[PDB]
């Protein structure tokens, strides 16, 4: 009667804890990964990530300067 | 015969016949380096949330 009335079977959590198991191994390798690309686009800069400015070229004039060698 | 330029004139822009080619790289530059990949794609919802220590959002 209680195990009835008050629990469930064995398979509901076994089934359950493969989730939950399933879904942090996941996250662990996500998060393994994602610092190894933080690493490696921080290394080279040729990522989308840690991408600093530099001076636009849409500035620059060009057009004749008073003197034929610029 | 003469005649001596107006006010205006001197100072007038004007085009010029010549046979010369015309310098393909006048400023000798180097290749320019090639540009970043620029990704595109369709956005997708982060993989288990923001993974972030104890949140499962
Ligand atoms: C204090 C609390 C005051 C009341 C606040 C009520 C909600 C409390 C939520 C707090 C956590 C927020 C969060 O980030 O959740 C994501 C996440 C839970 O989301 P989930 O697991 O998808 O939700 C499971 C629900 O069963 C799935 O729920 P659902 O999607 O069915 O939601 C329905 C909604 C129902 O809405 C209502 O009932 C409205 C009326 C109330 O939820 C509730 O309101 C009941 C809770 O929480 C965590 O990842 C762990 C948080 C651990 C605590 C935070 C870290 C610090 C701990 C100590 C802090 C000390 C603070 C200072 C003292
Ligand atoms: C001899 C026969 C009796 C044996 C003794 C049994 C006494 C049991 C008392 C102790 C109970 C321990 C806790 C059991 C309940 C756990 C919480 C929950 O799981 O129980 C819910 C039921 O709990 C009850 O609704 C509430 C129990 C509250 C007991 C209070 C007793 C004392 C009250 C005294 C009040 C007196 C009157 C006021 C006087 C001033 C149903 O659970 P559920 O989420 O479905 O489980 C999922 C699996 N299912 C679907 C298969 C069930």
């Amino acid at each position: 009667w209680i195990a009835r009335t008050f629990y469930d079977g064995p398979e509901k959590n076994y089934e359950k804890t493969m989730a939950i198991l399933q879904i942090e191994a996941e996250k662990a390798e996500l998060r393994l990964k994602e610092l190894e690309v933080r690493r490696l686009m921080r290394a080279r800069g040729d990522g989308p990530w840690y991408q600093y400015p530099t001076i636009d070229k849409a500035l620059i004039d060009h057009s004749p300067k008073t003197t034929p060698d610029n | 015969g003469w005649v001596r330029p107006d006010l205006g004139e001197l100072s007038k822009v004007t085009k010029v016949k010549t046979d010369r080619p015309l310098p393909e790289n006048p400023y000798h530059s180097r290749a320019r380096p090639e540009p970043n990949p620029e990704a595109e794609g369709d956005l997708k919802p982060a993989k288990h949330g923001s993974r972030l220590f104890f949140w499962t959002m």
